[PDB]
Parts: structure tokens; sequence; C-alpha cells
RNA sequence: CAAGGGUAGAAGGGGGCCUGACUGCGAGGCCUGCAAGCCGAGCAGGGGCGAAAGCCGGGCCUAGUGAACCGGUGGUCCCGU
RNA sequence: GCUUUACUGCAGCCUGGUGUUGGCUCUUGGUCGCGCCUGCGUAGGAUAGGUGGGAGCCUGUGAACCCCCGCCUCCGGGUGGGGGGGAGGCGCCGGUGAAAUACCACCCUGGCGCGGCUGGGGGCCUAACCCUCGGAUGGGGGGACAGCGCUUGGCGGGCAGUU
RNA sequence: AUAGGGAGCGACGCUUGCCCGGUGCCGGAAGGUCAAGGGGAGGGGUGCAAGCCCCGAACCGAAGCCCCGGUGAACGGCGGC
RNA sequence: ACCGAGUCCGAACAGGGCGCGUCCGCGGCCGUGGACCCGAAACCGGGCGAGCUAGCC
RNA sequence: GAACCUGGGGAACUGAAACAUCUCAGUACCCAGAGGAGAGGAAAGAGAAAUCGACUCCCUGAGUAGCGGCGAGCGAAAGGGG
RNA sequence: CGCGGGGUGGAGCAGCCUGGUAGCUCGUCGGGCUCAUAACCCGAAGGUCGUCGGUUCAAAUCCGGCCCCCGCAACCA
């Protein structure tokens, strides 16, 4: 087995919610590990890929033709933490952290998408994908998946996470690999 | 510590097996009260000669005993002791009947092996069997 | 003593008592705090047999101790009969 | 800080920048059985203070120390059966 | 020559591990393949442990009232075994919270029953070994102990060499 | 065991006090420390590799020593102003 | 390592440290051998002694 | 059975200007055995060579390589010539 | 010098065995009150938990730098 069958994950009405575990070093040190949310993938998901990533106020028009349906601005910056929990945001680029109420009262608070115009361009790949997490105080890794619409396509978690990991210092090993939730379990070689 | 068993025991596998256990048990026990061997190639080898002159020396009960119903199977015997309205003439016997269980041909015979409940003393068409490896019931025919 | 069937027999040995910590380790060394002369026995160990007609013992190093009983079944191929313990030993290869 | 020799034409008291309590060397000497101990102009590197001349390779000076061997660390052009 | 809490050994004695060294057991360990457990300040049908996915598992594989009645404690049920037996409940959605209850993956802080790898503590036996008995290829007793081999650490003027 | 070994005292008479801190010896199935051995988190050496070699934490590991207590016809000790 | 009338330390076309017979005889002295000669008290090995003396049978 | 040889055991004085590792020394000596010799002997060798080719004995290598309270002191082998 | 066990009211000093709890005698102060004295009795000052830091709504607890006293195999040219 040099391999590992990229088809048996087969309880849903489309499965698509194959996710990917892992179990490396806990808590090492002082620190630990962290993983980048929306990253790119070699797919992107299906669902309602909302990147509210709230940018320049410059986010609204085509910033909403390549990236997400609704992208704040600056008309939902303080008015999101006086009108309740209703009104997740990401955050801004540069040495600016300019959290008034979508990266500071609790969600994302990464970055914007360099363009400083709005968010349509295609010299990048991660608009509609899936995000990520974190540790767990025992766990680690944790993500959602690719896409499915085509064959070989299953082994899109075998190079997005089971072969893209460069954020942690010194433990032990990283020894799991044993993915697909919310349906089947595919903890094989990974 | 290899030992090829005799008289088979819990714990240990039946008679003539390769079974392992403990070197003092064995050396103290086993071996002295002749319960067992050592697995030397010298009878574990002589073992196979148990084998082999008893597993290929087997076509002869098993695929030889088998041919007393080759030829003395589908062959009518009938009674050459006639009768009355029915309760037949010569009483038909285990023995009026193995009499000629070889006569009528030439390659085996025998007399005590037949399912012969009692004694028939009543004309018909009889068929009981044999024995011991596949049953070779035969066809006799009392006749009157 | 001394083996009937390896002729395995007592060697002298040296007690070396060494002093200090490694090199391995710390450091310095070890030092010889003495050397007395000694002698190791092999472990020799009583074994009674059946055997033919009588049953006979041996004393042998507990490393040749099978080499004894696989020893008794070559003897089943000898002319034993003759009531003495003594000679079928010697009769033994 | 012991005593002594020295010293206000500072080696003493105060302040401002600094780290030469440099690295590589070292003419020539003092002392001396050996090996040790002591002083040192000057050259190169890279500095420090000064406008500069220049001074700085610890401390007014003389005690404040321990051959080798065996090991411990950190490095480095070396040897590596 | 003698002495000792002078140094360093040695004899001797004590001691763990293995060897000679075996049966049958009951009882618990370390822990890796497992099966399920748990956290009860507020929201709360309840006891949600987490990271995240997250809207069907369920149904003649019998989804609801019903009874024997195991478990644990924060006494709520978490939970579960037999028959009548039924054709639908859980939850997204909501209250709310720093996180939300259908579901599945994979983590354990404690815990745990079916079993391997395996170590301890008891018992019993007998056949090694040991001792005995008007000779025994046998019977008593001890018994995997003791003895003896290799190896661990220790006490060690009894003795040795020396300062 | 009214016997056998070791020790001191030494017919007989009257007696033989106090001190278990230290030393010795006796008793302590708890704790602490402790060797080989078991165990292996984690780390290293090479190899294209499977691998083959090394170090190695936690924890389990006796006697002994520490600790608790006893003991003087045991070694000994039995005040000053 | 290696370089070589040079080489080493050094960054240094500064400095400074080191850079030209064999064989036999004979004689003096030195090293290892008792080593100028005689002399211990003692230490170790293998034996010989209880016809003296001590104890016991 | 004078020495000689092989194996099994195996000191101390002394030296280190004390002494214990070390040295003397596998010497002295005890024991067994062999024999006119004894031992060793036809590669599971040597060690760096496109190599050598049983064993033993002599000369060299060599007071070298190394060992060593790196003290006192101990001290090879390959290769080459016989 | 190497593992790895804890510092707390002035002092004696429990939780850390599974994270919100500021535990108690003696001692200090008044009282209750007795023969003096004393057990006792009730109220009570008396712990940023060494602290730069991660962890949380809350951190002495999950735990890193070692700061220090006890324990401290062994080593020591
Ligand atoms: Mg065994
Ligand atoms: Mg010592
Ligand atoms: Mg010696
Ligand atoms: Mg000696
Ligand atoms: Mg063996
Ligand atoms: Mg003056
Ligand atoms: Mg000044
Ligand atoms: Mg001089
Ligand atoms: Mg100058
Ligand atoms: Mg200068
Ligand atoms: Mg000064
Ligand atoms: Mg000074
Ligand atoms: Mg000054
Ligand atoms: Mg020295
Ligand atoms: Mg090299
Ligand atoms: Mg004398
Ligand atoms: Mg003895
Ligand atoms: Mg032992
Ligand atoms: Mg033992
Ligand atoms: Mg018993
Ligand atoms: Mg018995
Ligand atoms: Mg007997
Ligand atoms: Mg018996
Ligand atoms: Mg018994
Ligand atoms: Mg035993
Ligand atoms: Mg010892
Ligand atoms: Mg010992
Ligand atoms: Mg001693
Ligand atoms: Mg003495
Ligand atoms: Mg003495
Ligand atoms: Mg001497
Ligand atoms: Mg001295
Ligand atoms: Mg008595
Ligand atoms: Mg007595
Ligand atoms: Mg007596
Ligand atoms: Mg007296
Ligand atoms: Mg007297
Ligand atoms: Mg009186
Ligand atoms: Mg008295
Ligand atoms: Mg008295
Ligand atoms: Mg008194
Ligand atoms: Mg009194
Ligand atoms: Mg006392
Ligand atoms: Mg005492
Ligand atoms: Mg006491
Ligand atoms: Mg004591
Ligand atoms: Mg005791
Ligand atoms: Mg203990
Ligand atoms: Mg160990
Ligand atoms: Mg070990
Ligand atoms: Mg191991
Ligand atoms: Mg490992
Ligand atoms: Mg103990
Ligand atoms: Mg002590
Ligand atoms: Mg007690
Ligand atoms: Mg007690
Ligand atoms: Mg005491
Ligand atoms: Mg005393
Ligand atoms: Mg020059
Ligand atoms: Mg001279
Ligand atoms: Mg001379
Ligand atoms: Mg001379
Ligand atoms: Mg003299
Ligand atoms: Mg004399
Ligand atoms: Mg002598
Ligand atoms: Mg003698
Ligand atoms: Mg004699
Ligand atoms: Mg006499
Ligand atoms: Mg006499
Ligand atoms: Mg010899
Ligand atoms: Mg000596
Ligand atoms: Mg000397
Ligand atoms: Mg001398
Ligand atoms: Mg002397
Ligand atoms: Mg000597
Ligand atoms: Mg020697
Ligand atoms: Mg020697
Ligand atoms: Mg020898
Ligand atoms: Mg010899
Ligand atoms: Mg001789
Ligand atoms: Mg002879
Ligand atoms: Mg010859
Ligand atoms: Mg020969
Ligand atoms: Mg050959
Ligand atoms: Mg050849
Ligand atoms: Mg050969
Ligand atoms: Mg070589
Ligand atoms: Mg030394
Ligand atoms: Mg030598
Ligand atoms: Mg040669
Ligand atoms: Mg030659």
């Amino acid at each position: 087995k040099v391999y590992t069958i990229d088809e048996a994950a087969r309880t849903a009405k489309f499965d698509e919610t194959v996710e990917v575990h892992a179990k490396l070093g806990i808590d090492p040190r002082r620190s630990d590990q962290n993983v980048r949310g929306t990253v790119s993938l070699p797919h992107g998901l299906g669902k309602q890929v909302r990147v509210l990533a709230i940018a320049k106020g410059e986010k609204i028009k085509e910033a909403e033709e390549a990236g997400a349906d609704y992208v704040g601005g600056e008309e939902i910056i303080q008015k999101i933490l006086d009108g309740w929990m209703d009104f997740v945001m990401g955050a801004v680029g540069s040495k600016l952290g300019r959290i008034l109420g979508p990266r500071g009262l609790n969600p994302k608070a990464g970055t914007v998408g360099f363009n400083i115009g709005e968010i349509i361009r295609e010299i990048k790949a991660g608009r509609i994908e899936f995000r990520n997490d974190k540790t767990g105080a025992i766990h680690a890794p944790v993500g959602k998946a690719s896409f499915p619409p085509e064959k070989l396509a299953d082994n899109i978690r075998a190079f997005i996470r089971a072969l893209e990991a460069h954020k942690p210092e010194g433990a032990k090993g990283t020894f799991l690999r044993s993915v697909y939730v919310t349906t089947t379990m595919g903890p094989s070689v990974r | 510590m290899k030992v090829i068993l005799l008289e088979p025991l819990e714990n240990l596998g039946d008679v003539g097996q390769v079974v392992d256990v403990k070197p003092g048990y064995a050396r103290n026990y086993l071996l002295p009260r002749g319960l067992a061997v050592l697995a030397t190639e010298s009878n574990l080898k002589a073992l196979e000669a148990r084998i082999r002159a008893q597993a290929k020396r087997l076509a002869e009960r098993k695929a030889e005993a088998e041919r007393l119903k080759e030829i003395l199977e589908n062959l009518t015997l009938t009674i050459p002791v006639r009768a009355g309205e029915t309760k037949i003439y010569g009483s038909v016997t285990a023995k009026d009947i193995a009499e000629a269980l070889s006569r009528q041909h030439g390659v085996t015979i025998d007399p005590k092996r037949l399912a012969l409940e009692k004694p028939i003393k009543e004309l018909g068409e009889y068929v009981l069997t044999y024995k011991p490896h596949p049953e070779v019931p035969i066809q006799l025919k009392v006749s009157v | 003593k001394v083996c009937e069937i390896s002729g395995k027999r007592p060697i002298v040995a040296n007690s070396i008592q060494r002093r200090g910590k490694a090199k391995r380790e710390g450091g310095v060394g070890k030092k010889t705090t003495g050397i007395s002369k000694r002698r190791q026995y092999p472990n020799l160990q009583k074994v009674r047999v059946r055997v033919a007609g009588q049953e006979i013992t041996f004393r042998v190093a507990a490393s040749h101790i099978p080499k004894v009983y696989e020893l008794v079944e070559r003897a089943k191929g000898l002319r034993l009969e003759g009531l003495s313990p003594k000679e079928i030993k010697k009769e033994l290869l």
C-alpha cells in the first residue's frame, strides 16, 4: 500500500462534509500551533461562502463579484456592535488593527486580500473555499474539505492538510491523518 | 520446547501433535511418564512416516472397500428357495443371503454386516444394507 | 568441578574493582581500586535419567542439559541389556 | 584594605561623552640555577575621548595566588585505521 | 607484632535478577489493539467536556404510553435488559451562551468489561532438586523453597597490603 | 533447650541504683534514598531505502542506610556557679 | 593537513620563533643490567619437623 | 631422565627514590604430559597493496606503532632479507 | 554540579489527587470570666500567594525562566 484509495467516503443528503483530523504536539513548550483560516485549498467547497472580509469601504462594489456575497466596508463598522450579534467579518491589512466591531468584539481577524481597491481579481485562489481552526488543548489540525465534483479529487486533503504543515516548533511526532467526518471515516495513511 | 504428545491431554492437542511446553514440564513429567516425546527431527520426521503411511495408505478402505458397491450393488439376488403364498422358503436369513454374497462372482464376501433386523420369513422384494464406510444397500429378491 | 558432557570446567577470572565515573559521561575516568584473582565454576547441575535397564545419573552444565536427553534417544540404537549403571554411561558416545 | 615608597605643577575631588578590563604582535631589557615573575617603545587591524598635541592593551605602585597530568564546556583552517 | 569509626581490598554473611525450575489456581499491575464512559456557575427538556463539520440518522434493522429493574451522583436521570407493542419523535430554526443539543468523526482528565503482550501477592499439588525409610525402577517429609552456577548492591580488622 | 555454642563475673553472705542522646544488638509488611535488571517518552549515527546500530526521561526494581520503637550482668555515661 | 629554503602564529609583499658526515679501533663518562666489594631486620614459594615441648586419642 | 618443550596453576622481595593501579612476571616455583625434541601448522589469515599465500627459527622493521597513576616503565605487526 | 518537591497570616501551615473555595490551633486584641492560673468560650488585624509571562468570565491550579532554603545519585584533575 503505497497510496490510499480516493473512494469509500460513503449519513447525509450530499456527502462533501468529510473532514480532515490529525494529532501532533500538544501545547509544545509555552506556545502551540495554529492553522490559517481561508488559505486556498486545491478546490473550493460548495456552501454559501460569505467571505465578509471587512476590507476598505471600497469593498462593496467590485469586492462582491469574485469573493463573497457580502463584504463589509465602513457602514458595517461600529454599526455591528450596537445592533446585536446580527449586524462574521475578518479584518484589514497593513499596520492598522482597526477592530471597531468585527475583529475585537468575536470571530475572524486575519487580514484583507491585498488589493487596496476591491475584490474581483484572478491572481489568487481562496475566495469560495473552506476555512480552518487550530489546536484544542488536546487535539489539533481542524478543517473542512475541498470539493465533490471529479474522480480522484478526494486526494485534495493529502496536499492541502496531509501534505502542507509548517507551523510547529519542537514537540515529538505528528501521527494521525485520520480524516472524514459527518459520514464515514478515512483514518488511512495520510 | 517442541514435543510430540501421545495419550492426548487437555491444554495440549490430541495425540501425535507438535505442541510447545516448558523444559521442566517435559523433562520431569511428560517424557518420564511416556506421555510425550521430544520433537527431535529424528522423530519429528519419523512421524510423517506415520502420516503418509496411513493417509496415503488409506485408498484401501476408503477408495477400495468401495468397490464392494461397484459390482455387487446393481445385481439381483432372488432366493432360489420358493415358498407358500407368503412366508418364504428357506426362511431367507442373513446366511441364506451371505452364502452367495460373493458366489455370484468373485471379489468380496461377508456374513454378519446386514441391516437384517428380524428374519424375513415372509415373501417379497427386500433391500437392506451393509457397512462400514458408505453403506451399500443390496437388492435381495425373496421370490416364491 | 567439570561437565561430563561438554568438558566445561572452572576458569580463573579477575575480580576487578573500579572507582570514579566513566569517560562515557562526566569525565576523568575509572580507577582500579583493586584486582583479585578468582575462579568461575560452570553451572553444574545433576541430571538423573532412566534409559535402559537401570537409571543412570549425569553431571553437566545447565547449558549442555538437552544434549544428554538427545543422548538417550541415540542410546536406543545400542544393545544395553547388561545390568550395569556404570558401563551404560561410558557406553554413551 | 597592611606597611612603605610616591604624590596637590595630582596619582586626590566633581562632571560629560565612552569600554583599550582591545585583537595580532613585540625592538630591547629588569630579575634569575631551572620555570617562573616584572617593564615595555613601536608596527597592523578596529576603535574611545579631545579642536588638537595626543593619551587608552584596567585600577598611584609593590600581596590578592597554583607547574604538569586527567577531565568539563564553547568553538576551528587539522587527523579521522 | 598489635589496634581502629586511617586508606584500599579479601574471606564470610545479607540481597535483587536470571539458570537448574515444574503443574493447577484465586487476586490484583504497566500499559499498547479495544467497548463505552465524563465535566451538573448561566441558557436548560438535561450533566452539551473539547476542534470543526453541521439538517438527517430514524422506520416490518419495528420512530411513542407501558413493566421487571442495573448504574452513578450534584438524587437530574446519564443510562438500560424482557413482553404488550406502535407508524414518529430529535433537532437546524428558538430561548440563549464565551460554545448549542438530530448526526458523525476523532480526542481521554477520571473510569471500564470481554482479551494478548505480560510483572507482582496468596494458595494447592509433585515430578525436579534436598532429607529420610528392615535395599527403593518404591514409600514417607520438605518442595520450586532451600542448595548450587553466573551477575547486583551491601555489611565486613575475621584477614591482607599499606599510609 | 535440665542440652549445645559465645561472653563477662568468679565459693559463700548482703546487695547490685539512675541515664536508651550517641554506639551496638533486637522489632518495625508504612514512608524517604538505593544497584543490576525491566521500561522506553524523546534524541543521534549512517543508508536511496526498508533498515542496522547507538545514547535515553517518567514509572517499576531488594538487602542496606535514613526514620519509629525497644534494650545496661549490651559499648558506655552518671554536673557547674 | 601541508608547504618547503623556507615554515609556523597572523588578516598582514608588519613583525617575532625555529633553519648544513658515516664506519672500525681506542679512551673518558651516561643508560639497562647485580654493575666497585662484603653486610641486614625482613617478604614470598615448595618442602621438612609433635624421637624436645603443648593438647587430645 | 641433566637441561630443553608444552599445557594446568602461579608468588614476593624489588622498581615506581612512600604506596594501592602499575612493575618485578606469567618470572621463581608446584602439577601433568611429550620426546629425542617439544610446540605450531596448510587461512572463517594478514591489511590497503592492480597485494600476499601453512607453520616454525634468525636478521631487520623497532625502542618505531602504540600502551602507561601518559608515572616508573612496558612494547608489537605488516613489509623486506634469510 | 544533575534529576524535580515546595514557598502562603510573623510563625505552625491544608487545597495542586478532576481549575471559581482566602482552612485552623497557638500566638496578637477586647470580652466571657475564674481563687491565681488554665483548658474552654465569641468577635478579630493577621495570605498581590516570589513573580516577567502563557492559560480564564475567574488562574496558586494547565505551566515556562530556574530566584531561593530543605532533599540531593555521584563526581571532584
Ligand atoms: Mg525458560
Ligand atoms: Mg572504593
Ligand atoms: Mg599482582
Ligand atoms: Mg600486584
Ligand atoms: Mg542456555
Ligand atoms: Mg602621603
Ligand atoms: Mg576622576
Ligand atoms: Mg630566565
Ligand atoms: Mg603604545
Ligand atoms: Mg591604535
Ligand atoms: Mg583602585
Ligand atoms: Mg590593585
Ligand atoms: Mg584612577
Ligand atoms: Mg600523573
Ligand atoms: Mg578528511
Ligand atoms: Mg614485631
Ligand atoms: Mg562456604
Ligand atoms: Mg543472589
Ligand atoms: Mg539469588
Ligand atoms: Mg504443599
Ligand atoms: Mg510426596
Ligand atoms: Mg527415595
Ligand atoms: Mg520419595
Ligand atoms: Mg507440602
Ligand atoms: Mg532456588
Ligand atoms: Mg561488591
Ligand atoms: Mg559483594
Ligand atoms: Mg573495608
Ligand atoms: Mg593490619
Ligand atoms: Mg592494620
Ligand atoms: Mg610491598
Ligand atoms: Mg600517604
Ligand atoms: Mg545453657
Ligand atoms: Mg550457655
Ligand atoms: Mg556454657
Ligand atoms: Mg574479673
Ligand atoms: Mg576474676
Ligand atoms: Mg535489702
Ligand atoms: Mg548496677
Ligand atoms: Mg548494673
Ligand atoms: Mg530520676
Ligand atoms: Mg532521683
Ligand atoms: Mg543510651
Ligand atoms: Mg539506644
Ligand atoms: Mg533508641
Ligand atoms: Mg545509627
Ligand atoms: Mg532494622
Ligand atoms: Mg520505602
Ligand atoms: Mg536503569
Ligand atoms: Mg536501562
Ligand atoms: Mg532497554
Ligand atoms: Mg523511541
Ligand atoms: Mg528498602
Ligand atoms: Mg545519615
Ligand atoms: Mg510504630
Ligand atoms: Mg512502634
Ligand atoms: Mg531512637
Ligand atoms: Mg554514653
Ligand atoms: Mg621567517
Ligand atoms: Mg656523562
Ligand atoms: Mg657500572
Ligand atoms: Mg653500569
Ligand atoms: Mg648489614
Ligand atoms: Mg626471624
Ligand atoms: Mg612464608
Ligand atoms: Mg607451605
Ligand atoms: Mg607431617
Ligand atoms: Mg611428643
Ligand atoms: Mg607428645
Ligand atoms: Mg602456562
Ligand atoms: Mg605488589
Ligand atoms: Mg619502592
Ligand atoms: Mg626507593
Ligand atoms: Mg616503605
Ligand atoms: Mg609491590
Ligand atoms: Mg605481564
Ligand atoms: Mg603476568
Ligand atoms: Mg596463566
Ligand atoms: Mg607455566
Ligand atoms: Mg616435570
Ligand atoms: Mg615424566
Ligand atoms: Mg616435531
Ligand atoms: Mg598439534
Ligand atoms: Mg583447509
Ligand atoms: Mg587457500
Ligand atoms: Mg581447518
Ligand atoms: Mg587496516
Ligand atoms: Mg590512573
Ligand atoms: Mg607485561
Ligand atoms: Mg617477515
Ligand atoms: Mg619472507
